[PDB]
């Protein structure tokens, strides 16, 4: 989408794998700010946004 | 018959316990950090912060 138009995805009720997406280089950045990244794949949240 | 007349110990009494009390809802407050649990803390961040 465009930026003025950018597109918003609710995510709820899953079990979520970010290893898989850290240890991918596929990325320039990834930065986490109020968490570490290595951390996640232990917290449950819930009401997860993209 | 007549109640409050001993007023000195039970003032004594809840001075002690008012202490007591707010030492320990202190243990509430945030400080000015992001949480005021250590649990929390601890379980989200990597050490340098």
């Amino acid at each position: 989408a465009s930026v003025y138009a950018w597109n918003r995805k609710r995510i709820s009720n899953c079990v979520a794998d970010y290893s898989v997406l850290y240890n991918s280089a596929s990325f320039s950045t990834f930065k986490c700010y109020g968490v570490s990244p290595t951390k996640l794949n232990d917290l449950c949240f819930t009401n997860v946004y993209a | 018959s007549t109640a409050s007349a001993l007023g000195k110990l039970q003032n004594v009494v809840n001075q002690n316990a008012q202490a007591l009390n707010t030492l320990v809802k202190q243990l509430s407050s945030n400080f000015g950090a992001i949480s005021s649990v250590l649990n929390d803390i601890l379980s989200r961040l990597d050490p340098p912060e």
